[PDB]
């Protein structure tokens, strides 16, 4: 552009909600920088008592 | 009938053909009611004080006139804009002169909420008051479009002659009166 | 979701709907037992009117169960959402 | 003809029969249930 | 959530353009708040679990 | 078949006891005596054919997703945006349209996306993002709706009111705002209903921006409910506590509604008495709004069944002359030419020397 552009045209904000949630309701994580690709690292809460 | 009254005329658009090729720019140099700029337009402007009109002459022969309030006075006007090329020497001839637009507007002497008729024709209604504070109807019979105001005020424009300015006025008449 | 559908010749609703209400959901306090429905949902086979198609939820299962209490709320995206608890 | 549920937390009935997002008259609590039937069901005191 | 998430921040505070040099975009902090729900017209209301 | 074991049932309908399936017809009370088995998938592990695209209408489309992720509505929001996008970008003037003109047009598809939900957004609120300018971005609005045609709701009133009164900061205590300023949510918004349902009967909302409405309204009824400790603020004094930029007509809404308040003032007496005007009214606007229905229908001159004048302000001006008939006439066009008004228009050739000496 012949003018700045401006960053609050593309500061979004559902990259890290999707991550968050996803990576806890499913319960494998990807941390690729680390590489390391474990799972179940989350189990639904037993209410039998 | 109507309340009495029946919409006055505000402005007429008109055209004509003058039959022959002309120099803008000598036309620009010795008309002393006439404004002009080769570098970036082609046609010369030009205005008669009457009818208060004004004039739009191209090189190609072809001219565009408003400011008139009735065609008579439009097609004197146009007349007097053919004699004035004349006179600067060029074969001007008044042909094939013809009306284009002319504009209509009228009061009901009491006001009118826009919202229950953009509520109820949608079809033909516009209400942006952010945007133009007037409500615009789009009008099929005969097809003009009327402009409309919460003071009872309306405006006519679209039509090639008057009896479709007082069509549409009165065919709007019953639509306004409920 | 639409109501239940009642027999002419009887004016009342037909066995598989018995337990539904005018709204076309069960009634909190009643009796179901096996491949009644409960929720008379449809939806849209066209994806010039829209027609519908049936496609209820159904209870299936060994023995009968009474209704405890019936919910109904809703998201932000329209989606409805009906939930109910069955007792034996 | 119109249907009656009652509100959660505070169990005004809420009257809705429209296709309306689901809402309370006063409270803002979008929870609501159905009221009990009229008609009678037997028991066996076993 | 609460010394954590500062640091980490902290980290990396700045990020740095392809030219235009002076030319940068910095967090200097950072917060969590309190629970709420979304609802249809960008307004807001806290929620009990 | 379709048929009863031997006569004319017609229908195909299911049963089963114990995880079968059979065929249920009807003219007796009869499966047809034949059914058949299922077959089914399972225990195992919205096309795709998805077309290639011009590359500058996908990176159009990227940009209608990067703007409702903005305000991240519910995601539904986006897909049918998308679809009204697709739908538009099948005409000649909008595929040579410059791309300025694209970057609008992917704003007015979200709008009226939003307003089919009825969800409240306004028009610089999208404009924001998109380096648009009004005439721009409303005119080429206009051209969109008239060539779709597609129907579409206006801004409902009360609709905008709720995220506009709940963006104020005057909640909660800040070391901009002590308790003086702080007020109860509820109260104000009640209040701001009961004002804005007279802006409106009143004629003052028809024809005009919305939100400088709400503003005066916010403004004054913040003042009213704590007038000894409020009376002393201003319009951009009480703003910039909230952060808030201003109308420059809030001026003319406070100007108007004050004129009307103390024509509501002057029904009652024991209001009547205390010869309000416009320092004083603020401090009653509680009294009044109890009895509004009353004082409107004492104050208004307009008693027909369909001593103030109940009208819109574009006549509360009174005409000068209310409006006689036009005079709608007809002249002869065909006379003769006065010459010398021609030649009149014509420059001699001094005067043709002096302009080609002046150029
Ligand atoms: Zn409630
Ligand atoms: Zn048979």
């Amino acid at each position: 552009r012949a003018a700045q552009f401006d960053v609050v045209k593309h500061m979004r904000q559902d990259q890290i909600t999707n991550g968050m949630v996803n990576a806890i309701s499913t319960g494998n994580w990807s941390l690729k920088r680390f590489k390391m690709d474990r799972q179940g690292v989350t189990q639904v809460l037993s209410r039998l008592s | 009938g109507p309340s009495g009254i029946v919409p006055q005329l505000q402005n007429i658009v008109s055209t004509v053909n003058l039959g022959c090729k002309l120099d803008l720019k000598t036309i620009a140099l010795r008309a002393r009611n006439a404004e002009y700029n080769p570098k970036r337009f082609a046609a010369v402007i030009m205005r008669i004080r009457e009818p208060r009109t004004t004039a739009l002459i191209f090189s190609s022969g072809k001219m565009v006139c408003t400011g008139a309030k009735s065609e008579e006075q439009s097609r004197l006007a146009a007349r007097k804009y053919a004699r004035v090329v004349q006179k600067l020497g060029f074969p001007a001839k008044f042909l094939d002169f013809k009306i284009q637009n002319m504009v209509g507007s009228c009061d009901v002497k009491f006001p009118i909420r826009l919202e229950g008729l953009v509520l109820t024709h949608q079809q033909f209604s516009s209400y942006e008051p952010e945007l133009f504070p007037g409500l615009i109807y789009r009008m099929i019979k005969p097809r003009i479009v009327l402009l409309i105001f919460v003071s009872g005020k309306v405006v006519l424009t679209g039509a090639k002659v008057r009896a479709e300015i007082y069509e549409a006025f009165e065919n709007i008449y019953p639509i306004l009166k409920g | 979701v639409m109501g239940p559908m009642l027999d002419a010749a009887t004016r009342k609703p037909i066995w598989r709907h018995e337990i539904l209400d005018a709204d076309g959901i069960c009634s909190p306090g009643e009796k179901v037992e096996n491949k009644q429905v409960l929720v008379n949902k449809s939806m849209p086979t066209v994806t010039q009117q829209p027609q519908y198609k049936d496609v209820p939820i159904t209870y299936k299962g060994a023995t009968d169960s009474y209704i405890e209490k019936v919910m109904i709320s809703s998201n932000a995206e329209d989606a409805f959402l009906i939930k109910m608890l069955l007792r034996q | 003809q119109p249907m009656i549920y009652i509100c959660g937390e505070c169990h005004t009935e809420n009257e809705i029969k429209s296709r309306d997002p689901i809402r309370c008259r006063e409270c803002g609590y979008r929870i609501m249930y159905k009221k009990r039937t009229k008609r009678l069901v037997v028991f066996d005191a076993r | 959530i609460n010394v954590e998430i500062k640091k980490i921040m902290k980290a990396n505070e700045k990020v740095t353009s392809d030219a235009d040099p002076m030319w940068y975009l910095k967090y200097l902090n950072i917060y969590v708040g309190l629970p709420d729900v979304e609802e249809s017209f960008n307004v807001t209301r806290p929620v009990s679990p | 078949r379709g048929r009863c074991p031997d006569c004319g049932s017609t229908e195909l309908v299911e049963d089963s006891h114990y995880s079968q399936s059979q065929l249920v017809c009807s003219d007796c009370g009869c499966v047809v005596t034949e059914g058949v088995l299922t077959t089914t998938f399972s225990d195992e592990g919205s096309t795709g054919e998805n077309e290639q695209v011009s590359r500058s209408q996908q990176r159009g489309l990227r940009r209608v997703r990067d703007l409702c992720r903005v305000l991240q509505l519910p995601p539904t929001f986006e897909d049918t945006a998308v679809a009204y996008y697709q739908q538009a970008y099948r005409h000649s003037g909008i595929r040579a349209a410059r791309l300025q003109k694209k970057e609008v047009l992917v704003g007015c598809c979200v709008l009226i996306t939003c307003r089919q939900h009825n969800w409240p957004l306004t028009m610089g609120a999208i404009c924001t993002l998109l380096y648009a300018d009004l005439d721009v971005f409303s005119s080429t609005y206009m051209q969109i709706v008239k060539l779709l045609g597609l129907d579409v709701p206006s801004l409902c009133l009360a609709e905008l009111v709720k995220t506009y009164c709940s963006s104020f900061k005057l909640f909660q205590a800040s070391p901009s705002v002590p308790a003086k300023y702080v007020e109860d949510k509820e109260k104000m918004l009640s209040r701001t209903m009961q004002l804005v349902e007279l802006a409106n009967e009143t004629w003052l909302v028809t024809g005009r921006h919305p939100l400088p409405v709400i503003t005066a309204a916010t403004f004054l009824a913040w003042q009213s409910l704590q007038p000894a400790d409020r009376l002393s603020c201003s319009l951009a004094r009480f703003c910039k506590l909230a952060n808030v930029d201003l109308p420059y007509p809030a001026s003319s809404r406070l100007q108007e509604l004050l004129a009307v308040l103390l024509r509501m003032a002057e029904q009652l007496a024991w209001l009547r008495v205390l010869r309000l005007d416009k320092r004083s009214v603020v401090k009653h606007i509680g009294d009044l709004l109890q009895h509004r229905q009353s004082l409107v229908r004492s104050a208004f001159r307009d008693g027909t069944a369909e001593p103030a004048l109940l009208l819109p302000p574009c006549m509360l001006k009174s005409p000068k002359r209310i409006c006689p008939v036009p005079p709608v006439s007809t002249v002869t066009g065909d006379e003769n030419i006065s010459d010398s008004e021609i030649e009149q228009y014509l420059r001699t050739p001094q005067e043709v020397r002096d302009f080609q000496r002046a150029q």
